[PDB]
DNA sequence: GCCTGTCTTA
C-alpha cells in the first residue's frame, strides 16, 4: 500500500467531507461538491482525474431526460448491474432527501461522457429521510432486489423543537427491500438488529450483505460487531435472515475498497471520538464465511498521524482518495492516494 | 430585565415546534447540531436568541414609548386592542473581524437581526400609528438576534444557524401574542418584512444565481439585454413561492430539456430558496446610476458622438479631461476616478447642465440635456 | 459570445 500527495487544480474548494466519487469503466466520477452547483458546472458532478499526482475535476453533463439533483453529502451509495444508486443524504439547505437517484452513461463520444439521472419513485415502506445510512444491491433466485439500513435524521415533525432543530437521531434499525423494478420498499423488523446504526460499512456478496462497525447514538458507541444479513428471494414472497458474526471490527466512517474478487480491504475511520483507526483490515469472502484479518499498517506521514478527522472515498481501482485539513498560513485540506 | 428570558408571555394558539417556556435566554446558534467526528464539521461559534423571545424583550423595553405614543395620539393607556407590529428583518456579513498581531487569517461573521419599525392599534376600521420608529437604518436600533463566526458565501452553515429562526419566524406568523405591559394584558399581531438584506444575500437565501447572471433583477425575469432595450415596462413578478416552484423545475427537469433551455425556463433559480425576502432599493443606488448616465453622456456630448461615430482612445480621454477640468472650473468639483455618492448628488444638478452646455456646439442638444435633466 | 476570485486603491 503506497501512500501519494496529490495536487488540486483551481476549483479545490469543491471537495468537502460526504463527497461520492462513482467509477465507470475505469473512469472516476466526483458528487456531491460543497454549495449549489455554478454556472460552471450546472449538475454538480466532474470528471474525476489524477495524472501525475495532479487532481483535475472537470465539468460533466447530463442528458436531455435527467434529472438536476442537489449536491448530496453523506448519502447511501451502491453499484448495479451499470449503474449507481444514490438514495438520502443532506442537501446544502441542510434538508434530507427521501428520493433516490440513478445515475447511468447516456453517451460516451470522444471520450467525453453524458450522464442520464433518474429520479425513482417509491411507495409501500418508504424509509423516513437519512443519512450515513448503507445501501446495497443482493441477487437470490435470479432475482435482484436493493437492501438499505441504518443512518440517521432529524426529529420528527411532532416532537422537533427549533431549540433542537437540528438534532439527528439513529433510525430505527429496520431492513429496507426496495423493488427498483416496481418502485416499491417493504419494511422487515429483526430481532437480531436491537440499536440503530451509523456511518458503517456493508459489504454485499450474492444474496448476502455484512454490516460492519457504525456508531450508535443513544449508547454512543462503536460497537465491535458483524452481521449478516441474508435475502432468499422465492417468487414475489422475500424473506430475509440476520445472524451476528463474532470477530466484527469496531470502526465509524471507514473506507472500504476492493482488491480482488472476494477480498476488500478497510481502511481509515474512528475507533474513539478523539482516536483514529490507524491499522488496517482485509475481508475475504467465502460463500458461506467471512474472514476479518489484521494487515500490515500504511506508512503515513506526521500529518495523518496527527490530524484528528480524515475524510474519503473509493475511487474503485483498489485505491483510495483521502484528505486531512490543515490550518497554519496554508490550504483548506490536504489530499492523498492511497493503492493497493 | 432588559434581557430576553425574563418577562412571562403566551401565544395563542402556541406556536408550532416552539417551545412554550419563557425563561431562555441565550441559546446556542448551532441548535443541537451533530458535531461528533463522523459528522460534517463544525468550525463555527454562533450564539442567538429565541425569536419570539427576543419580541417579547424588545416589546417591553420600548413600553414607554408605546404608551407615551398611544396618549400624543389622544387614546388611553389602558386599552388593550390588538397591536400590530412592522417587523424589518436584516442579515448581513461583517467582512473581516480578526484582531491580529502580516500573516493574516480572516474571520468572517454574520449578524441576523430584527427592527421594530412601527406599531400600530386598530380603533375603529382605522390603523393608528402609535409608535414608529424614527432613525430606522441606525445601529441603535437594529437588535441583534443571532450572532455567529461563519461566512454568508458558506451556504451549508449559513441554513443549518438560520433555519431554526426562520422556523420560530414562520411560526409566528399565525398566532397572537399576549403579554402584560403595565399592568393590562395587550395582543400583538406581527408582519415581518424581510428587507435587510443586500443583493449578494437575497440572491443567496432565495436561490437566485450570482450576481454577474444575465439575470440581473431579483424583482423580475428580465435578462441585462431586455433590460437594456426595454427599458421601463417590467413589473415585480418574482416571489419566493414562484422561486421554490422554479427550483423544483430545475430540479425534476419535467419537460426534458437541455440546460440552456432549463434555465430559460426557469429563470435562473438553479438552487432551493430558503429565506422569504423583499428585496428593495436604496435612495443612494438610484442617484448613482443617473449620475453615471449622465457623466457618460456628458462626456459623449463634449465629443459629439451623436455626429461622429468613431473615436480612438485619445480623443475620449481628452473629451473626459475636458469635462473635468471645466467641472473643477466652474462648478468646483474635484474629478473623482471612483463612482461614489456625492459626487452623483452635486452632478445631478441644473447649474452642471449650463456648465457641460458651455462645452457643446449645438443647442438643440442643449435642450435635450435639459429636458433629460 | 465567459467566470470568478484576487488585487488595487478610492
Ligand atoms: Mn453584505
Ligand atoms: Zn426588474
Amino acid at each position: 500500500m503506497s501512500l501519494q500527495m496529490v495536487t488540486v487544480g483551481h476549483n479545490i474548494a469543491l471537495i468537502q467531507p460526504g463527497f461520492s466519487l462513482m467509477n465507470f469503466d475505469g473512469q472516476v466520477f466526483f458528487f456531491g461538491q460543497k454549495g449549489w452547483p455554478k454556472r460552471s458546472c450546472p449538475t454538480g458532478v466532474f470528471h474525476f482525474d489524477i495524472k501525475q499526482n495532479h487532481l483535475k475535476l472537470k465539468p460533466a453533463i447530463f442528458s436531455k431526460d435527467s434529472c438536476y439533483l442537489p449536491p448530496l453529502r453523506y448519502p447511501a451509495t451502491c453499484s448495479y448491474k451499470h449503474q449507481y444508486i444514490i438514495h438520502g443524504g443532506k442537501t446544502p439547505n441542510n434538508e434530507l432527501s427521501d428520493k433516490i437517484y440513478i445515475m447511468s452513461v447516456a453517451c460516451k463520444n470522444n471520450k467525453k461522457v453524458t450522464f442520464r439521472c433518474t429520479e425513482k419513485d417509491l411507495v409501500g415502506d418508504v424509509p423516513e429521510p437519512r443519512y450515513g445510512h448503507s445501501i446495497d444491491v443482493v441477487y437470490s433466485r435470479g432475482k435482484s432486489m436493493g437492501v438499505l439500513f441504518g443512518g440517521r435524521s432529524y426529529m420528527p415533525s411532532t416532537q422537533r423543537t427549533t431549540e433542537k432543530w437540528n438534532s439527528v437521531a439513529d433510525c430505527l434499525p429496520h431492513v429496507f427491500l426496495i423493488d427498483f423494478e416496481f418502485g416499491c420498499a417493504t419494511s422487515y423488523i429483526l430481532p437480531e438488529l436491537q440499536d440503530g446504526l451509523s456511518f458503517h460499512v456493508s459489504i454485499a456478496r450474492n444474496d448476502t450483505v455484512y454490516i460492519l462497525g457504525g456508531h450508535s447514538l443513544a449508547s454512543n458507541i462503536r460497537p465491535a460487531n458483524l452481521y449478516r444479513i441474508r435475502v432468499d428471494l422465492p417468487l414475489g414472497t422475500p424473506a430475509v435472515n440476520c445472524t451476528v458474526l463474532p470477530g466484527g471490527i469496531s470502526v465509524s466512517s471507514a473506507i472500504l475498497t476492493q482488491t480482488n474478487n472476494d477480498e476488500f480491504v478497510i481502511v481509515g475511520g474512528y475507533q474513539l471520538e478523539n482516536q483514529k483507526r490507524m491499522v488496517c483490515s482485509l475481508v475475504s469472502l467465502g460463500d458461506n464465511t467471512i474472514e476479518i484479518s489484521e494487515m500490515e499498517t500504511p506508512d503515513w506521514t506526521s500529518d495523518i498521524k496527527h490530524s484528528k478527522i480524515w475524510f474519503g472515498s473509493n475511487m474503485g481501482n483498489g485505491t483510495i482518495f483521502l484528505g486531512i485539513p490543515g490550518d497554519n498560513k496554508s490550504e483548506a485540506f490536504y489530499f492523498y492516494t492511497l493503492r493497493c | 430585565v432588559l434581557l430576553p428570558g425574563y418577562h412571562p408571555f403566551e401565544w395563542q394558539p402556541p406556536l408550532k415546534n416552539v417551545s412554550s417556556r419563557t425563561d431562555v435566554g441565550i441559546i446556542d446558534g448551532l441548535s443541537g447540531l451533530a458535531s461528533s467526528v463522523d459528522e460534517y464539521p463544525v468550525d463555527t461559534i454562533a450564539k442567538r436568541f429565541r425569536y419570539d423571545s427576543a419580541l417579547v424583550s424588545a416589546l417591553m423595553d420600548m413600553e414607554e414609548d408605546i404608551l407615551e405614543g398611544m396618549r400624543s395620539q389622544d387614546l388611553d393607556d389602558y386599552l388593550n386592542g390588538p397591536f400590530t407590529v412592522v417587523v424589518k428583518e436584516s442579515c448581513d456579513g461583517m467582512g473581516d473581524v480578526s484582531e491580529k498581531h502580516g500573516p493574516a487569517v480572516p474571520e468572517k461573521a454574520v449578524r441576523f437581526s430584527f427592527t421594530v419599525m412601527r406599531i400600530t392599534i386598530e380603533h375603529g376600521s382605522q390603523n393608528v400609528k402609535v409608535f414608529e420608529e424614527p432613525k430606522p437604518n441606525s445601529e441603535l436600533c437594529c437588535k441583534p438576534l443571532c450572532l455567529m463566526l461563519a461566512d454568508e458565501s458558506d451556504h451549508e452553515t449559513l441554513t443549518a444557524i438560520l433555519s431554526p429562526l426562520i422556523a420560530e419566524r414562520e411560526a409566528m406568523k399565525s398566532s397572537e401574542l399576549t403579554l402584560e405591559m403595565g399592568g393590562i394584558p395587550r395582543t400583538f399581531k406581527f408582519i415581518f418584512r424581510g428587507t435587510g438584506y443586500d443583493e449578494k444575500l437575497v440572491r443567496e437565501v432565495e436561490g437566485l444565481e450570482a450576481s454577474g447572471s444575465v439575470y440581473i433583477c431579483t424583482l423580475c425575469d428580465t435578462t441585462r439585454l431586455e433590460a437594456s432595450q426595454n427599458l421601463v415596462f417590467h413589473s415585480i413578478t418574482r416571489s419566493h413561492a414562484e422561486n421554490l416552484q422554479r427550483y423544483e423545475v430545475w430540479r425534476s427537469n419535467p419537460y426534458h430539456e437541455s440546460v440552456e433551455e432549463l434555465r430559460d425556463r426557469v429563470k435562473g433559480v438553479s438552487a432551493k430558496p430558503f429565506i422569504e425576502t423583499v428585496p428593495s432599493i436604496d435612495a443612494l443606488h438610484c442617484d448613482i446610476g443617473n449620475a453615471a448616465e449622465f457623466y457618460k453622456i456628458f462626456q459623449l456630448e463634449i465629443g459629439e458622438v451623436y455626429k461622429h461615430p468613431n473615436a480612438s482612445k485619445e480623443e475620449r480621454k481628452r473629451w473626459q479631461a475636458t469635462l473635468d477640468k471645466h467641472l473643477r472650473k466652474r462648478m468646483n468639483l474635484k474629478p473623482i476616478m471612483r463612482m461614489n455618492g456625492n459626487f452623483a448628488r452635486k452632478l445631478m444638478t441644473q447649474e452642471t447642465v449650463d456648465a457641460v452646455c458651455e462645452l457643446i456646439p449645438s443647442e438643440e442638444r442643449h435642450e435635450a440635456l435639459r429636458e433629460l435633466m
